[PDB]
């Protein structure tokens, strides 16, 4: 994560293995336009939701 | 009945994507796609009649009335 | 989450056994099990096309 | 399907080309118009 | 030209798009790739040739 204001231009990084993952039994680079729908979990993008 | 999408079934007799209930499109034969969720009635392509009714923005001041208040034909508003 | 369906595998039949023909563009999990007393269950991350 | 010569023709500019790709089409299940064509990757690639 | 329905959009979900990629060939040994996209390049609005 970083700030790019030229002056306030610091940053931070953390070691964290973040390999691609794929719900289901088939490796898929991108969700296929068509196919089966299976129960999966995602981070709800709604800022109000509480984890 | 039990179904693969784990999402609501309407009077169409099929399980259907519940997110389509506020996708801007009526998919079920019933007008369920606007019953249980918050919606932008107007996209940036749409004209708000001053009552909050929404119509394609091209319908505004185009020749004929569209919304229940005629704002889509208001001269001053054109 | 939409997930793909690997191409429907063609099957060949023979005395007390079958040969599945598999065709997947990306790593796809295959599994099989017998319904007998023993499971003899197996799984394999098939890739590409193979039998 | 999937073997060498899965598609064949008299010559490149012929209209009598045949094949046995094992192409099969599922139901257009998703909301948007789309055709779920699925098949064995070309036998030419497997042979290559 | 026209508009199509490419699998992955600017946002990580399907969408209709004018620049729907149809097919991609990479048979050239140079490693360059031919891309067939729904949008047309080098043609004027009226269809005049203009690169
Ligand atoms: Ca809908
Ligand atoms: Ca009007």
């Amino acid at each position: 994560v970083s700030i790019t204001s030229g002056a306030s231009e610091n940053s931070c990084t953390v070691e964290k293995k973040i390999r691609r993952k794929f719900v289901g039994r088939e490796e898929y680079l991108f969700p296929p336009v068509q196919g089966k729908l299976v129960k999966c979990h995602v981070y709800d993008r709604l800022k109000e939701t509480s984890a | 009945a039990k179904c693969e999408p784990s999402q609501f079934q309407c009077t169409n007799g099929r399980c259907i994507t519940l997110l389509w209930k506020c996708d801007g499109d009526e998919d079920c034969v019933d007008g369920s796609d606007e019953k249980n969720c918050v919606k932008k009635t107007c996209a940036e392509s749409d004209f708000v009649c001053n009552n909050g009714q929404c119509v394609p923005s091209r319908w505004k001041c185009d020749g004929d009335p569209d919304c229940e208040d005629g704002s889509d034909e208001s001269p001053e508003q054109c | 989450c939409p997930v793909p369906l690997a191409h429907t595998p063609t099957v060949t039949k023979w005395f007390k056994g079958i040969t599945l023909h598999l065709t997947a563009t990306r790593p796809t999990l295959l599994t099989t099990r017998k319904l007998g007393l023993r499971a003899d269950a197996t799984a394999e991350w098939i890739t590409g096309t193979t039998s | 399907p999937g073997a060498f010569g899965d598609i064949q023709a008299s010559s490149l500019d012929a209209t009598d080309i045949v094949a046995r790709t094992d192409i099969r089409l599922l139901k257009p299940s998703v909301k948007n118009i789309h055709v779920p064509y699925t098949q064995a990757v070309s036998g030419y690639e497997m042979w290559k | 030209p026209y508009l199509g329905f490419c699998p992955y959009c600017r946002h990580s979900a399907p969408c209709f798009s004018p620049i729907k990629i149809e097919n991609v060939w990479d048979e050239s040994d140079d490693g360059s790739i031919r891309i067939q996209v729904s949008a047309q390049f080098g043609y004027n609005q009226a269809g005049t040739a203009d690169v």
